[PDB]
RNA sequence: CGCGAAGAACCUUACCUGGUCUUGACAUCCACGGAAGUUUUCAGAGAUGAGAAUGUGCCUUCGGGAACCGUGAGACAGGUGCUGCAUGGCUGUCGUCAGCUCGUGUUGUGAAAUGUUGGGUUAAGUCCCGCAACGAGCGCAACCCUUAUCCUUUGUUGCCAGCGGUCCGGCCGGGAACUCAAAGGAGACUGCCAGUGAUAAACUGGAGGAAGGUGGGGAUGACGUCAAGUCAUCAUGGCCCUUACGACCAGGGCUACACACGUGCUACAAUGGCGCAUACAAAGAGAAGCGACCUCGCGAGAGCAAGCGGACCUCAUAAAGUGCGUCGUAGUCCGGAUUGGAGUCUGCAACUCGACUCCAUGAAGUCGGAAUCGCUAGUAAUCGUGGAUCAGAAUGCCACGGUG
């Protein structure tokens, strides 16, 4: 989909996991960005997701490199 | 439209030629360098702290004496419907009803 | 039934452009948006000066605005200073300077503006809709209308039921496409809503 | 050297009354000129709706004409250059001088 | 129709033997308005029935337009063309040049 | 001598030249055969030189710019009939007779507004 | 019911959740403080809470005014909230159906009738007779635009017959003929002939003519009917909220899914599929734009880089068709859905929800019930092209030609 020059991230997720490596884990971090490319230096943590009204917490898994923290927060409740 | 909903619209080019006039288009320039930087460029992000409402895709182009965001024209820069108020009154120079 | 505009459709056949600059493809839409705020200006300021019909053309650096009114008096002032006050208003708003022109209308009752604009004066000043269609006719046919009509709808002397009614003396062809037609239209704010004045002035043929 | 005027107006009976006024101007005072060329007209069609609600089907269909007229002088004779440059024209045609 | 009262238009024959009546026959074999591929097809289902199926082209497809009736030859046309398409064969012009094969010999 | 005929079609424009005495046909310096893919193409402009005998009598130099297959083909041969009017001017009995000298005006038809054709209404529903 | 919306990834957007603001996101009035602006800086999903650098234009009977930022007080601002059973304007519809009325005279106690009941003839209340009606007006028609023939004017960026020049390109001298380009004009008016018809209007037939019986097409839609549609284009009476029905930002929704209905595209194929070779359009668009040539990639494209505000240059090689070869009537070399993998481009950003390319997969479907629609000629059918909307996103819509 996306070209090739470059794996999209936001600004302010990259400076989330910067710190999360130096001072070890934490709680699950609450955030907006559906929109970010899983690196490798995110396996292990938990990051909460936004999906519209609430966060909902995804452990990041070694094959989830490569996919986007929107694909993993389902926006509507079906029934 | 609504009053407020045209100051989103001057809000927006104010910024555009402000921000993404000349410091994107450097921005966009390098990035798309293939003789250098072709790995740590970064220009990306610091594309990502500038702020969103500079963008040309975000802007809506809308009429300039109602502000309705539909029926847009690039010649009249008004509406459908203005454009026509101005073409019986004569204030649009040379429109006139057609038969082809 | 519907009736399509009599004036916009004669425009060119019998009838001359309102405006008449020509523009290419790069400085028409900026133009055409300094036309709307000159003529609103205009009308504003010279609601009680008469004014019907504002002719904008421009030269290759410049622009001029032709005002047709049936005051001059008012428009021109005391030696021009009416004049120097809008000279330097329409340059502001055009950017490149201006000149005002002013010509005068001879017959009010035959332009149509000012015949629908005294209709929307005197329905405010609790003039009968009955007499207020019927001066404005008399007063057209006897300085040389070969015809002349004229349409009110909508809530006639404050009526709930919303009705219309047209009277004309004379012959108006609106099929024909030699007719001279003037045809303009005003809107009366009344404290119970908006009454449409719609007025068909003929002029002769060709 | 070489001077063209390229004349482009809206109307065409007032085009061609300001093409008359520069060509008949040029042959007073001793210039050669190749008669003007009628270039082909670029009209634009546009087709609005005249309804703001439903009832698509009825609509209006504009145009907007621009005319186009060129005129080639060959010689730059200071006479023929000092007459035209500053003459009254209408105001709905534009000049475009190429020297 | 009910006041209009008119005639009915007159194309131009066929280019190849000058023949009015073969001029409609292709008109309805033609869909999408190809003329080139229609009458391809029409000439060379003629000249299977021609070579290999009785002499005389112009009557041989007259014998055949015979025994299946303006409107008597449209009507006939229309029935040789309609039965052409719903058969076994390969092509449209091995069809058709067996429909009047079969029309020949009533059948 | 020159003889000069102009032939049309829809947006179709042909000219004729005429030089007395060959059978060659030169279009757009291509020949018959080579130009004019249809066979039906080849045999129409064939058509006003039927009642007039042409083997090896006349030059025809032609050349046509738009329209298509017909439509060059008609424009050629609306203007062969124009060239014999001004070879002979005496043919015109025979070229009134075929009906080949009438220019087919029948352009196409615009299209309308509240339809996606020029007749061809958008589907009906009763109610 | 491909309607408003000519185009919802953010924006749009009016919705929801969550975070925020209260003379407010925005306008007018006064005072004070800062020239405005420029450049950067640290937290936050952002709205923003705090710093560095810099100018000080303009006249200053030195009060400073004036732009814009900042603060503060109130007058006020703001609402796509209510009502198209309070309204204007506009539109659909019957219907481009031929009707709808006045003035005077006349008839009847009268509301009214006649005109405008009848005899013909036309697309037509079109026209002519008849007639206590005679006339006129609103409609129809005509005048307008475009196209179909010819002439005049004008030959560049357009054109190439007679010529010279060949590197075979109108390309270069030239030619002004012709095509084309557009300013004006001629030409069709039942004008002429014959027959029918009450000697009428009109019809039929024929000649002339490019065009003949309103030539072809458009614009042009009467009085009225449906309290039809529009308070969400706008205008506007009244009502309502106001530290909130307002305003800012992030994300989500408008694109959901057990179903129903209307409107379209592509198909079910040999009048075809595929491969190679190859011929012919018209009409538009283009400067924060169209973007050639060259080079690379299977390709979407990318790099390099002219020309062009344009009859010059670019989008731009039109597709059907034609010629040959192939498949041989089948769920197929039909049809392309769906899905996976690998990518291009647009844009802060393509998960929800974009376009396109490449590989692979190959659903249903073998001509469709009752029912129902379009269309009388360059029409139907079909083939491609272009434009508006648009950063990007057309099976929709608007135009344009090809075949017919
Ligand atoms: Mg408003
Ligand atoms: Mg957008
Ligand atoms: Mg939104
Ligand atoms: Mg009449
Ligand atoms: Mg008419
Ligand atoms: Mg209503
Ligand atoms: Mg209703
Ligand atoms: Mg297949
Ligand atoms: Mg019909």
């Amino acid at each position: 989909r996306s070209l090739k020059k470059g794996p999209f991230i936001d600004l302010h997720l990259l400076k989330k996991v910067e710190k999360a490596v130096e001072s070890g884990d934490k709680k699950p971090l609450r955030t907006w960005s559906r929109r970010s490319t899983i690196f490798p230096n995110m396996i292990g943590l938990t990051i909460a997701v936004h999906n519209g009204r609430q966060h909902v917490p995804v452990f990041v898994t070694d094959e989830m490199v490569g996919h986007k923290l929107g694909e993993f927060a389902p926006t509507r409740t079906y029934r | 439209a609504k009053q407020s909903m045209k100051a989103r619209e001057v809000k927006r080019v104010a910024l555009a030629d402000k921000y993404f006039a000349k410091r994107a288009e450097l921005k966009a320039i390098i990035s798309d360098v293939n003789a250098s930087d072709e790995d740590r460029w970064n220009a990306v992000l610091k594309l990502q702290t500038l702020p969103r409402d500079s963008s040309p895709s975000r802007q809506r182009n809308r009429c300039r004496q109602t502000g309705r965001p539909h029926g847009f024209l690039r010649k009249f820069g008004l509406s459908r419907i203005k454009v026509r108020e101005a073409a019986m009154r004569g204030e649009i120079p040379g429109l006139k009803k057609a038969s082809w | 039934g519907q009736k399509v505009h009599p004036n916009g459709i004669r425009l060119g056949i019998v009838k001359p452009w309102n405006s008449t600059w020509f523009a290419n493809t790069k400085e028409f839409a900026d133009n055409l948006d300094s036309d709307f705020k000159v003529r609103q200006y205009l009308t504003k300021e010279l609601a009680k000066a008469s004014v019907s019909r504002i002719v904008i053309e421009r030269p290759a650096k410049s622009i001029r605005v032709t005002i047709h009114t049936a005051r001059p008096g008012i428009v021109i002032g005391k030696k021009g200073e009416d004049v120097e006050k809008l000279r330097k208003v329409v340059a502001d708003i055009a950017g490149v300077p201006a000149q005002i022109n002013i010509a005068e209308v001879r017959k009010p009752e035959l332009d149509a503006k000012l015949v629908a604009d005294s209709i929307t004066s005197q329905l405010e000043r609790r003039v009968m809709f009955r007499r207020a269609m019927k001066r404005a006719v008399q007063n057209a046919m006897r300085l040389g209308a070969k015809g002349i009509k004229v349409e009110v709808s909508g809530r006639l002397g404050g009526a709930e039921i919303a009705r219309t009614e047209w009277y004309r003396e004379g012959r108006v062809p609106l099929h024909t496409l030699r007719a001279d037609i003037d045809y303009n239209t005003s809107e009366a704010h009344t404290t119970y809503g908006v009454i449409g004045v719609k007025v068909w002035i003929f002029k002769g043929e060709i | 050297q070489r001077i063209r005027i390229r004349l482009k107006a809206f109307d065409h009976r007032l085009i061609d009354q300001a093409t008359a006024e520069i060509v008949e101007t040029a042959k007073r005072t001793g210039a050669q000129v190749r008669g003007p060329i009628p270039l082909p007209t670029r009209k634009e069609r546009f087709t609005v709706l005249i309804s703001p609600h439903v009832n698509k089907d009825a609509r209006d269909q504009y145009e907007i004409r621009t005319h186009l007229r060129l005129v080639d002088i060959v010689e730059p004779t200071e006479k023929t250059v000092d007459a035209l440059m500053r003459l009254d024209l209408a105001a709905g045609v534009d000049v475009q001088i190429s020297l | 129709p009910r006041r209009r009262v008119i005639g009915q238009r007159k194309i131009l024959p066929d280019p190849k033997f000058g023949s009015e009546l073969l001029a409609k026959f292709v008109n309805i074999l033609m869909v999408d308005g190809k003329k080139s591929t229609a009458e391809s097809i029409v000439y060379s289902a003629l000249e299977t029935l021609a070579q290999r199926s009785g002499k005389s082209e112009l009557e041989a497809f007259e014998v055949a337009l015979e025994n299946v009736r303006v409107r008597r030859n449209a009507l006939a046309m229309r029935w040789i063309v309609e039965a052409a398409r719903k058969r076994g064969d390969k092509s449209m012009a091995l069809r058709l040049a067996n429909e009047l094969s079969d029309a020949a010999e009533n059948k | 001598n020159q003889y000069y005929g102009t032939g049309r079609r829809k947006s179709s424009a042909a000219r004729v030249f005429i030089k007395p005495g060959n059978g060659k046909i030169v279009i757009n310096q291509r020949s018959l055969e080579q130009y004019f893919g249809r066979e039906t193409a080849r045999m129409v402009v064939r058509q006003p030189l039927e009642l007039v005998d042409m083997v090896e009598k006349l030059d025809l130099y032609i050349t046509v710019k738009g329209g298509g297959i017909s439509g060059q083909a008609g424009a050629i041969r609306h203007g062969i009939t124009r060239a014999l009017m001004e070879y002979d001017e005496s043919l015109r009995s025979e070229l009134r007779k075929a009906g080949f000298v009438t220019r087919d005006a029948r352009q196409v038809e615009r299209k309308k507004v509240g339809l996606r054709k020029a007749r061809r209404r958008p589907q009906f529903s009763k109610r």
